[PDB]
C-alpha cells in the first residue's frame, strides 16, 4: 500500500541477473522459462493484451508509455501485410547496463517474450537490434535462439501452438541514435539511422513498410512472467500507474556499483544504501544524482533525500525515471565538467538530420566547455537556458529533449556554482 | 464530399483529407516560412523552419509534414510560432559564413528574406563557426559548401527527379556533409537545376559566378530552342547582354526544370557570331558589305533563276515566320524545293495529317499512360524533360517502360525488348512476349524518336510502328480519345516547318540539284558544295558561322532566338512565341524582315510589312500556328495507317542505334552548342 | 577524422579486396534474413563482415559491398561514414577503446587513458609504430557499473585500474589474450561486497502460476 | 558461487555469423 | 498548275461536319490517286472551314466550306483539282 521496496526473491522476474546460474535452455527450464507457453499462446492475443494492460506495465525504455496500450495498436484486423516485433536492445543511454545482463544471462526470457509479444501483436517474426559493441551478448543471444529452434520452441509451429514465429538477431554499429524507434527501423532497413517523421507511426508503417512495434528488452522480457503469474501480481508492486519491478543500475560515486532489481517506487536513499552500500564518503558527501540515464536532469541531495523512484514522483521532482540508471556524484565531483561531458556525448551522438539539434547541441557544447573554465560571463547562463528551450520542443526526435534537459537541470540547481567559477576566472 | 473543415486563425477552409498544415495555410493565403520543403520533391522536415502552433496543443507541429485534422485551429501569428521561427533562424545562422557580399545569392537569398521577415535582428552566438571544405563536382556546378544548411533539396532532386543516386549526406552531427564521398563528377542532363533548388548559395554556376546581381537583371520570358520540348525559360538581361538562363514554371511542359544544355549553352551566342552582311566568295575571300548591296546581289541571282533551279534549306533554330516568308518567296519564284535538314517519312500520309508526326499524347499524358514503348530513341539525351516526365510517372503512378533499341541508361527500370526493327512486326503479329503486358495495358503509348526515322529505312520503321499501333488499339480496346502513337522530335523547327509544308528531308535537292541554294540556318552539313553544280551561288541566312557559312557566296546576318520575337512549335504541336531579350548584334536583322527586304529589292514583293501581318499569313497557311500555348487535338490516324499499309518497304536488319549513345554526345548538337565554351568544358570533362 | 575520401596508393578504387568463399556463404545467410527484395538491409552486417575480414574498409571494399548487394555505392558510403565502428583508415592489430562518458569519468577513466597512452608511447587516436595498438576515446559502451572500462576489439575489460590496464596490455604485447570481464574480483554487475538480492535458490518451474 | 557465463571466453570473430548461418536452416520462408 | 491543297476545318463544330466526314470518306481515295500532290489537313479549334489551293507562281485561291455537306465538299475538291 505505502512504503515500497524490500522485494522478495520470490517476486524477482530476472532470477539469473548475476550470471551464477546456467543461462542456456537447460538452466532456463529449471528456473521456470518456457513453462505453459503453449497454453499462453493458445489463450489468444486478446487475453495476452488484457493481461499486459491490467498489469500496468509501462515502457521500460526511455519514455514510459503503457505497454498494453502500445502493443494493442497492432491488434487491429489484418491488412494483408506482415507484422513485425522489433526489440530495442541498443542500450546506448549513458549509465544504463540492464539490457546487457538480460541478454547475456537470461536470453531465453527475452526469446519467450518475443514469442508471446509477437503472438499478441500478430507478428510473424521479431528482429532483435543489439549494439555492435555487445558482440559476446549477441553471441549468447543466438546460442539461446538456436537452442530454442532446435528444441522446437520457435519456428514452424512454436511449442505446438501452430503459430509460425522466427527470431532474427540484427547487430547495429556505433550509434546511440539507433535506439530511437524510427531510427532503429531505418538502421534495420540498412539506411542511416536517421529518425523518420511521425505520423505515420511505426504501428501503421514500420520496418519494410509494414506494421511494427518497437519494444524494450526489459519490456518484452517481462511479458512471459506477467502472463504466467497474472497481471494483478505484477500490479501489486509499485504505487498506481507506476506498477512493476525495475532493474536499477547504480553507478558513479557509490561504494558498490551494481545492477539490482527492486520494487517500483523504492526510495532513492533506500536504493542507494541497501544495495550499493552508500554514496562514497557517507550520505553527506552527496552532491547530485541523475535518476534516469543521461537525458534526465539532476536532482540535488536536498531533493533526493525523499524522492521516490517512480515516473510520477520524478516528474513531480522535475526529472523522470528514464531508464532507471542512477548516477551518483559525491561533492568532490566537478558537476559542471560532468554535465559538459554529457552534453559532449549528445553532440557526438546527434544524427545531424534536423536543424535545432544539429546546430544547437554543438552550441550548447561550446558554451558548456567555456563554462567549465568560467571563460563566459554571468549573463550567458540565461542565454544557455533560452537555447535549451529553443531546442527542446522543435526537434524531429527526442534526442533534442535529452540534450536540453541536463543543461536545464544544471542551470536550475547549480547556478551559484557557475557564477562562482565565472567570478574566479574573471579574477584572472 | 470527403472534405474536412480546418481553421487558420479562425478562417474556416475546406481541405480534403491528407492535406498538410502548410497547404491549408497556403489555401487561406498565409505562406509559412520554409527551406527544406519543395513542391516537386518528397517532404523532409529537416529545417523545422515551418513550425506552427495548433490551438490548445502543447507542442508545435511541422507545417510541411503534419497532415491536418478536423477542427484544428492553425495559429500562424502566435507567440509560440514566432518564437519557434526566431529560434530556428538563429540556429540556421549560427554557423553560416559571412559571405553575403561575395555570395551569388545576393538579392535572391531566401535565408536573407526570411531572416529579415521572421528572424531576429542580432546574433548572440559567441563562438567560432564551422568550415567545410569545397569539393570539385564538375565544370558546371560550383560548390561552396560552407554555406550549406543541410536542407537536402539537392539530394532529393538528384535521387528522384534526375534519378542519379550520386549525392548524399556523409557523416553525422554538426560535421554532416552533403556531397559525393568520392571525387565524383555530378554530370547529368538535369544537373543544373540543383542550382535553383539550393535555397542558399552553396551550389552555384561556374559560368555565371560573380557576374551580376539579381536586382540589376531584367527578366524576359521566352522559349528554349535547344530541343523540341519547348522548355519555357526566363532570360536575365543586364545592359543589353544575356546574364543567365532560368527555368519558367509550365506544369504541362517544364515543371520548373530545364536541361543542362538549355541552361548553359547561352555562352555560344557571344562567339562565332555573324554581325554584318558579307559577300564576295567568287572573287576570293568573304568581305563585309552593306545590306542594300548584298540584297541587291541576291535579288539579281534570284531574278536570273526560277523554277526548281532555286531551293532552300531550313535547319535547327529557325522560326515559323522566317519559314513562311521563305516559302512564299520561293513560291512566287515558282519553286517548291524548299526542304528541311531532318528527314521524315513522306511515303504514306507524310505531312498531310498532323497526327502523323506529333506527340499526340502530349508530354503530360505520360502520367496518364499505363505502358510506354520507346522505339529507337534515347529520351534522356533528346527531350530530357520528356524523360523526366517518364521517370516521374514510373516512380509515382506505377508505370512500365520497354525499349526497342540500344540498351542505354534511362534513369529508370525498363524492359529491353531487343534492338531489332523486326520486333515491331513480331509484336504486331503476337510472336513476342511483350504482347502479354500490352494485353492488360489500358493506356498504351508507342513513342518513335525521329532519330530512328532519320535512317534510310525510316519509312519502313514508321509503317511498321503504325501497323503495330493499329493492332494495339484493336486488342486493347482503347477509347478514341486516347492517342497512343507518338513521334518525339529533336529539332526545334521541325514541327513548324512540317506544318508550313516544307518537304522533309533534303532528297529533292539531290534529285534536282539547284542553281541557287538558300541555306537558312542550315549548319547540319547535309548538303555540301560537292553536291550542286559548279557555280551554285549559295546564300547563308543565320546567326552563327559554322558549317554552312564557309560554303556561301553571301552571308546575311540574322537574329538569334534571344533577340527576336519568333514562333516555335514543340514536339507535341503546342505553338509558343519568344520575346526580344537582347537586340541583334551590330547590323543583324530579323530573318523574316531580311526575306521581305530581299523580296522587295527583287521584283517580287511579299504581302506583309509587320510581324502581325506575317502572323496573319501563318494563320492563312496553318491556323494552329497562331494559337499560343493551346494544343489542338488531331484525328484521322486511321486514315494515316490506311495509307501507310499500302507502302511496300522492309526494315533493314541493322541494329536500332541512337545517335546520342552517351552523355558526351549531349552537349554538342546545335550551332550555339558547338560554339559554346562551357559545352566544350563539359565534353572534355565527360570524356576524361 | 574525415568524411571525404581522397585516393592514395593505398585505399584506391582498385586496391585489392574480395570476400572469401566461406564469407560468400555467410553473406547469403545474412541476406536471407530479410523479405524477398529488401536485400539492401544487409548493407550493415555485410559491411561489418567485410571489415572483420580485412581490418578496415577501403573504398574498394565499400564498392564491392555495394555491388554484391546491388545498391548505389553512395548508399554504402553514407552508412560507412555514419556509423562509428566502421574503420575507414587502417587500425592496429588490437583496437583499444577507453570509455570516457561521465559515469566512467567519475570512476577515473582519465587515469586509465593517461596510463594507456603513457605505456604505449602514443597520443589518443594514434597507432603504435609496430601497428599493434590504436587508442581512441569512445562514448558509453554499456556496462557503466563496471567502470572504468575499455574495449579491445570485441572484448570488454572492465573494473579496471592503472595496474590492471598495463598488465592486460603487457599480455597483448607479448602473447595470449587476457580473459575478458571485470578484473576487480567480482564476476559481473553484482555488488562488490556481497550479494544483496538473488541470494536464495530460484523457484521451481511452476511457482506462482495463475 | 561460481560464474557460469564463460562460453563467451572462446568465441572467435566469426561466431555470430556462424550461428546466423546455422539458424538459416530453421528460418521460415520469407514473405 | 496546282501545287497544294490546304483544308482547314474545325475539330468538332456543326459547320465543319461535312468536311470532317469528307476526310473520313474520300481522303484516302484522293491521296492514293494524286500521290505527288500535297493535301494538308490542318485542324484548329473554332476555325472557319476553308479550302486553300495554291497554283503556279504563288497564286492562292480560297473557297468556303462552312455548313456544307460531304458531297458539296467533294464537288469543290474535284473542281479545284480539275
Ligand atoms: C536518442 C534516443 C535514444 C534511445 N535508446 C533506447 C534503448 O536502449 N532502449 C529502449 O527501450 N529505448 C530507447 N530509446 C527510446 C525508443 O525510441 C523507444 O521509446 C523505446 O525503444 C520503446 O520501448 P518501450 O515501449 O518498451 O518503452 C531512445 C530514444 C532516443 C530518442
Ligand atoms: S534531434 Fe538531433 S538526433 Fe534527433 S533527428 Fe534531429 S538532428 Fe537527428
Ligand atoms: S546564402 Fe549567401 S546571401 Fe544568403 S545569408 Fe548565406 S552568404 Fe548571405
Ligand atoms: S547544398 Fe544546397 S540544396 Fe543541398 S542540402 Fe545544402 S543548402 Fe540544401
Ligand atoms: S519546411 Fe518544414 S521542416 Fe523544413
Ligand atoms: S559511461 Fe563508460 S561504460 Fe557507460
Amino acid at each position: 500500500k505505502t512504503s515500497f521496496g524490500s522485494l522478495k526473491d520470490e517476486d524477482r522476474i530476472f532470477t539469473n541477473l548475476y550470471g551464477r546460474h546456467d543461462w542456456r535452455l537447460k538452466g532456463a527450464l529449471r528456473r521456470g522459462d518456457w513453462y505453459k507457453t503453449k497454453e499462453i499462446l493458445l489463450k489468444g492475443p486478446d487475453w495476452i493484451l488484457g493481461e499486459m494492460k491490467t498489469s500496468g506495465l509501462r515502457g521500460r525504455g526511455g519514455a514510459g508509455f503503457p505497454t498494453g496500450l502500445k502493443w494493442s495498436f497492432m491488434n487491429k484486423p489484418s491488412d494483408g501485410r506482415p507484422k513485425y516485433l522489433v526489440v530495442n536492445a541498443d542500450e546506448g543511454e549513458p549509465g544504463t547496463c540492464k539490457d546487457r545482463e538480460i541478454m547475456r544471462h537470461d536470453p531465453h526470457k527475452l526469446v519467450e517474450g518475443c514469442l508471446v509479444g509477437g503472438r499478441a501483436m500478430g507478428a510473424r517474426a521479431a528482429y532483435i537490434y543489439i549494439r555492435g559493441e555487445f558482440y559476446n551478448e549477441a553471441s549468447n543471444l543466438q546460442v539461446a535462439i538456436r537452442e530454442a529452434y532446435e528444441a522446437g520452441l520457435i519456428g514452424k509451429n512454436a511449442c505446438g501452438s501452430d503459430y509460425d514465429f522466427d527470431v532474427f538477431v540484427v547487430r547495429g554499429a556505433g550509434a546511440y541514435i539507433c535506439g530511437e524507434e524510427t531510427a532503429l527501423i531505418e538502421s534495420i532497413e540498412g539506411k542511416q539511422g536517421k529518425p523518420r517523421l511521425k505520423p505515420p507511426f511505426p504501428a501503421d508503417v514500420g520496418v519494410f513498410g509494414c506494421p511494427t512495434t518497437v519494444a524494450n528488452v526489459e519490456t518484452v522480457a517481462v511479458s512471459p512472467t506477467i502472463c504466467r503469474r497474472g497481471g494483478t501480481w505484477f500490479a501489486g508492486f509499485g504505487r498506481e500507474r507506476n506498477s512493476g519491478t525495475k532493474l536499477f543500475n547504480i553507478s558513479g560515486h557509490v561504494n558498490h556499483p551494481c545492477t539490482v532489481e527492486e520494487e517500483m517506487s523504492v526510495p532513492l536513499k533506500e536504493l542507494i544504501e541497501k544495495h550499493a552500500g552508500g554514496v562514497t564518503g557517507g550520505w553527506d558527501n552527496l552532491l547530485a544524482v541523475i535518476p534516469g540515464g543521461s537525458s534526465t536532469p539532476l536532482i540535488p541531495k536536498s531533493v533526493c533525500e525523499t524522492v521516490l523512484m517512480d515516473f510520477d514522483a520524478l516528474v513531480q521532482a522535475q526529472t523522470g525515471l528514464g531508464t532507471a540508471a542512477v548516477i551518483v556524484m559525491d561533492r568532490s565531483t566537478d558537476i559542471v565538467k560532468a554535465i559538459a561531458r554529457l552534453i559532449e556525448f549528445y553532440k557526438h551522438e546527434s544524427c545531424g538530420q534536423c536543424t535545432p539539434c544539429r546546430e544547437g547541441v554543438d552550441w550548447m557544447n561550446k558554451v558548456m566547455a567555456r563554462f567549465v573554465k568560467g571563460d563566459a560571463r554571468p549573463a550567458e547562463i540565461d542565454s544557455l537556458w533560452e537555447i535549451s528551450k529553443q531546442i527542446e520542443g522543435h526537434t524531429i526526435c527526442a534526442l533534442g529533449d535529452g540534450a536540453a534537459w541536463p543543461v536545464q537541470g544544471l542551470i536550475r540547481h547549480f547556478r551559484p556554482e557557475l557564477e562562482d567559477r565565472m567570478q574566479r576566472f574573471a579574477q584572472q | 464530399s470527403n472534405l474536412i473543415e480546418v481553421f487558420v486563425d479562425g478562417q474556416s477552409v475546406m481541405v480534403e483529407p491528407g492535406t498538410t498544415v502548410l497547404q491549408a495555410c497556403e489555401k487561406v493565403g498565409m505562406q509559412i516560412p520554409r527551406f527544406c520543403y519543395h513542391e516537386r520533391l518528397s517532404v523532409a522536415g529537416n529545417c523545422r523552419m515551418c513550425l506552427v502552433e495548433i490551438e490548445k496543443a502543447p507542442k508545435v507541429v511541422a507545417a510541411c509534414a503534419m497532415p491536418v485534422m478536423k477542427g484544428w485551429n492553425i495559429l500562424t501569428n502566435s507567440e509560440k510560432s514566432k518564437k519557434a521561427r526566431e529560434g530556428v533562424m538563429e540556429f540556421l545562422l549560427a554557423n553560416h559564413p559571412l559571405d553575403c557580399p561575395i555570395c551569388d545569392q545576393g538579392g535572391e537569398c531566401d535565408l536573407q528574406d526570411q531572416s529579415m521577415m521572421f528572424g531576429s535582428d542580432r546574433s548572440r552566438f559567441l563562438e567560432g563557426k564551422r568550415a567545410v571544405e569545397d569539393k570539385n563536382i564538375g565544370p558546371l556546378v560550383k560548390t561552396i559548401m560552407t554555406r550549406c544548411i543541410q536542407c537536402t533539396r539537392c539530394i532529393r532532386f538528384a535521387s528522384e527527379i534526375a534519378g542519379v543516386d550520386d549525392l548524399g549526406t556523409t557523416g553525422r552531427g554538426n560535421d554532416m556533409q552533403v556531397g559525393t564521398y568520392i571525387e565524383k563528377m555530378f554530370m547529368s542532363e538535369l544537373s543544373g537545376n540543383v542550382i535553383d533548388i539550393c535555397p542558399v548559395g552553396a551550389l552555384t554556376s561556374k559560368p555565371y559566378a560573380f557576374t551580376a546581381r539579381p536586382w540589376e537583371t531584367r527578366k524576359t520570358e521566352s522559349i528554349d530552342v535547344m530541343d523540341a520540348v519547348g522548355s519555357n525559360i526566363v532570360v536575365s538581361t543586364r545592359t543589353g547582354e544575356v546574364m543567365r538562363i532560368l527555368p519558367r514554371m509550365h506544369e504541362d511542359i517544364n515543371e520548373e526544370w530545364i536541361s543542362d544544355k538549355t541552361r548553359f549553352a547561352y555562352d555560344g551566342l557571344k562567339r562565332q557570331r555573324l554581325t554584318e552582311p558579307m559577300v564576295r566568295n567568287e572573287k576570293g575571300l568573304l568581305t563585309y558589305t552593306s545590306w542594300e548591296d548584298a540584297l541587291s546581289r541576291v535579288a539579281g541571282m534570284l531574278q536570273n533563276f526560277e523554277g526548281n533551279a532555286v531551293a532552300a534549306i531550313a535547319g535547327g533554330l529557325v522560326d515559323a515566320e522566317a519559314l513562311v516568308a521563305l516559302k512564299d518567296l520561293l513560291n512566287k519564284v515558282d519553286s517548291d524545293n524548299l526542304c528541311t535538314e531532318e528527314i521524315f517519312p513522306t511515303e504514306g500520309a507524310g505531312t498531310d495529317l498532323r497526327s502523323n508526326y506529333l506527340l499526340n499524347t502530349t508530354i503530360a499524358g505520360v502520367e496518364e499512360a499505363d505502358v510506354v514503348l520507346l522505339v529507337g530513341t534515347n529520351p534522356r539525351f533528346e527531350a530530357p524533360l520528356f524523360n523526366a516526365r517518364i521517370r516521374k510517372s514510373w516512380l509515382h503512378n506505377d508505370l512500365k517502360v520497354a525499349l526497342i533499341g540500344s540498351p542505354v541508361d534511362l534513369t529508370y527500370r525498363y524492359d529491353h525488348l531487343g534492338d531489332s526493327p523486326k520486333i515491331l512486326q513480331d509484336i504486331a503479329s503476337g510472336r513476342h512476349s511483350f504482347c502479354e503486358v500490352l494485353k492488360d495495358a489500358k493506356k498504351p503509348m508507342v513513342v518513335l524518336g525521329s532519330s530512328a526515322l532519320q535512317r534510310d529505312d525510316g519509312a519502313a520503321i514508321l509503317v511498321a510502328v503504325s501497323n503495330m499501333v493499329q493492332k494495339i488499339r484493336v486488342t486493347t480496346g482503347v477509347a478514341a480519345e486516347w492517342k497512343v502513337m507518338n513521334i518525339l522530335h529533336r529539332i526545334a523547327s521541325q514541327v513548324a516547318a512540317l506544318d508550313l509544308g516544307y518537304k522533309p528531308g533534303v532528297e529533292a535537292i539531290r534529285k534536282n540539284p539547284p542553281k541557287m541554294l538558300f541555306l537558312l540556318g542550315a549548319d547540319g552539313g547535309c548538303i555540301t558544295r560537292q553536291d550542286l553544280p559548279k557555280d551554285c551561288f549559295i546564300v547563308y541566312q543565320g546567326h552563327h558561322g559554322d558549317v554552312g557559312a564557309p560554303m556561301a557566296d553571301v552571308i546575311l546576318p540574322g537574329a538569334a532566338y534571344t533577340e527576336k520575337s519568333a514562333t516555335y512549335v514543340n514536339t507535341e504541336g503546342r505553338a509558343q512565341q519568344t520575346k526580344v531579350a537582347v537586340t541583334p548584334p551590330g547590323l543583324a536583322r530579323e530573318d523574316w524582315k531580311i526575306i521581305r527586304a530581299l523580296s522587295e529589292i527583287a521584283g517580287i514583293t511579299l504581302p506583309y510589312d509587320t510581324l502581325d501581318q506575317v502572323r496573319n499569313r501563318l494563320e492563312e497557311v496553318s491556323p494552329n500556328l497562331v494559337r499560343y500555348d493551346d494544343i489542338e487535338e488531331t484525328n484521322y490516324f486511321q486514315q494515316a495507317s490506311e495509307l501507310a499499309k499500302l507502302v511496300n518497304q522492309e526494315v533493314l536488319a541493322d541494329p536500332l542505334v541512337p545517335p546520342q549513345l552517351t552523355i558526351k554526345d549531349f552537349y554538342m548538337t546545335d550551332s550555339i552548342s558547338r560554339a559554346s565554351q562551357t559545352m566544350a568544358k563539359c565534353v572534355k570533362a565527360v570524356t576524361e | 577524422a574525415l568524411f571525404v575520401h581522397r585516393d592514395t596508393p593505398e585505399n584506391n578504387p582498385d586496391t585489392p579486396f574480395d570476400f572469401t568463399p566461406e564469407n560468400y556463404k555467410r553473406i547469403e545467410a545474412i541476406v536471407k534474413n530479410y523479405p524477398e527484395g529488401h536485400q539492401a538491409a544487409a548493407v550493415l552486417p555485410v559491411l561489418d563482415l567485410a571489415q572483420r575480414q580485412n581490418g578496415w574498409l577501403p573504398i574498394s571494399a565499400m564498392n564491392k559491398v555495394a555491388e554484391v548487394l546491388q545498391v548505389p555505392p553512395m548508399r554504402v558510403y553514407e552508412v560507412a561514414t555514419f556509423y562509428t565502428m566502421y574503420n575507414r583508415k587502417p587500425v592496429g592489430k588490437y583496437h583499444i577503446q577507453v570509455c570516457t562518458t561521465t559515469p566512467c569519468m567519475l570512476r577515473d577513466s582519465d587515469s586509465i587513458l593517461e596510463t594507456l597512452q603513457r605505456k604505449l608511447g602514443i597520443k589518443v587516436g594514434e597507432t603504435t609504430p609496430d601497428k599493434l595498438f590504436t587508442l581512441i576515446e569512445v562514448e558509453c559502451l554499456g556496462a557503466c557499473v563496471n567502470a572504468p572500462m575499455v574495449q579491445i576489439n570485441d572484448n570488454y575489460y572492465e573494473d579496471l585500474t592503472p595496474k590492471d590496464i598495463e598488465e592486460i596490455i603487457d599480455e597483448l604485447k607479448a602473447g595470449k589474450v587476457p580473459k575478458p570481464g571485470p578484473r576487480s574480483g567480482r564476476f559481473c554487475c553484482e555488488p562488490a561486497g556481497g550479494l544483496t538480492s538473488l541470494t536464495e535458490p530460484p523457484k521451481g518451474p511452476g511457482f506462482g502460476v495463475q | 558461487t561460481t560464474y557460469k557465463n564463460l562460453q563467451h571466453h572462446d568465441y572467435n570473430t566469426y561466431t555470430f555469423l556462424d550461428l546466423n548461418l546455422d539458424l538459416s536452416k530453421f528460418r521460415l520462408p520469407q514473405p | 498548275g496546282l501545287r497544294e491543297i490546304r483544308v482547314h476545318l474545325c475539330q468538332r463544330s456543326p459547320g465543319s461536319q461535312g468536311v470532317r466526314d469528307f476526310i473520313v470518306q474520300r481522303y484516302v481515295e484522293l491521296k492514293k490517286a494524286h500521290p505527288n500532290l500535297p493535301i494538308l489537313i490542318r485542324e484548329c479549334s473554332e476555325v472557319q472551314p476553308k479550302l486553300w489551293a495554291r497554283y503556279a507562281f504563288g497564286q492562292e485561291k480560297t473557297v468556303s466550306l462552312n455548313n456544307l455537306s460531304a458531297d458539296e465538299v467533294t464537288r469543290a475538291m474535284q473542281n479545284v483539282l480539275s
